[PDB]
């Protein structure tokens, strides 16, 4: 996450942490029940294997709250593709269930219809991560969150080199030093409304990070709504 | 539901989230656990 601040305590308990076979962090996820976590598919391909890891808030130590879980199965969409980077979405179940705590609690899924007027409409949404703090610096020893203003789609789709399709929507800034970026991928984008969370965006990518003219794209969540459900089910 | 979300708190006929209930004036979502969907954690 360039610019933006550190989570407090309890402020982002939906963050997960893929870790590859040299422990180190590599992706985001979010935590949707006690079995599955939402990510991105293209992560899937940046590691031979994974497993995640839950209520970390610095990764150069270990406090109390952090637990690591193995992947029993990886759902990733069919359509996703390199090329495009279209259809950005995968459901992991996990072998053994969360234990709900300070700082791990699953973020909500909203309902498809509503979610299109009333959440997508909104001004903002917030998303975090371990990333980089700046396009070729180190990932950040700790969990950060940063809050995205919504990003008009024609505007996007004017700045991009490349396709802004109906699976993705932006956000972020046109030139003020603040998005998210490399290490923060298939993490969270969550939308508050009144007093509650929901998960409304999957960081999928962008051309560097925080640069002027560019914005972030994310995966459209309110578009796979069904997807996740079947998904979840088995 | 095009106003003020139908006064509601959740989804709008208002409703809610798993682990959440609606409460009896049927606006309001009332949490079933000490970890509900959407809420940063207190200590
Ligand atoms: C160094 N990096 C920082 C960039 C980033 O992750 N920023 C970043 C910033 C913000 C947010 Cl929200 C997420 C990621 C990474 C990257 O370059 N991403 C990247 C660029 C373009 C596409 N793309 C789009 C369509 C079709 C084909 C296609 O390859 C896919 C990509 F992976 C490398
Ligand atoms: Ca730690
Ligand atoms: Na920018």
């Amino acid at each position: 996450i360039v610019g933006g601040q550190e989570c407090k305590d309890g402020e982002c308990p939906w963050q997960a942490l893929l870790i590859n076979e040299e422990n180190e962090g590599f992706c985001g996820g979010t935590i949707l029940s006690e079995f599955y976590i939402l990510t991105a598919a293209h992560c899937l391909y940046q590691a031979k294997r994974f497993k995640v890891r839950v209520g970390d808030r610095n990764t150069e130590q270990e406090e109390g709250g952090e637990a690591v879980h193995e992947v029993e199965v990886v759902i990733k969409h069919n359509r996703f593709t390199k090329e495009t980077y279209d259809f950005d979405i995968a459901v992991l179940r996990l072998k053994t269930p969360i234990t709900f705590r300070m700082n791990v609690a699953p973020a909500c899924l909203p309902e498809r219809d509503w979610a299109e007027s009333t959440l997508m409409t909104q001004k903002t949404g917030i998303v975090s991560g371990f990333g980089r703090t700046h396009e070729k610096g180190r990932q950040s020893t700790r969990l950060k969150m940063l809050e995205v203003p919504y990003v008009d789609r024609n505007s996007c789709k004017l700045s991009s080199s490349f396709i802004i399709t109906q699976n993705m929507f932006c956000a972020g800034y046109d030139t003020k030093q603040e998005d998210a970026c490399q290490g923060d991928s298939g993490g969270p984008h969550v939308t508050r409304f009144k007093d509650t969370y929901f998960v409304t965006g999957i960081v999928s990518w962008g051309e560097g990070c925080a640069r002027k003219g560019k914005y972030g794209i994310y995966t459209k969540v309110t578009a796979f709504l069904k997807w996740i459900d079947r998904s979840m089910k088995t | 539901c095009s106003l003020d979300n139908g006064d509601c708190d959740q989804f709008c006929v208002c409703s809610c989230a798993r682990g959440y209930t609606l409460a009896d004036n049927g606006k309001a979502c009332i949490p079933t656990g000490p970890y509900p969907c959407g809420k940063q954690t207190l200590e």
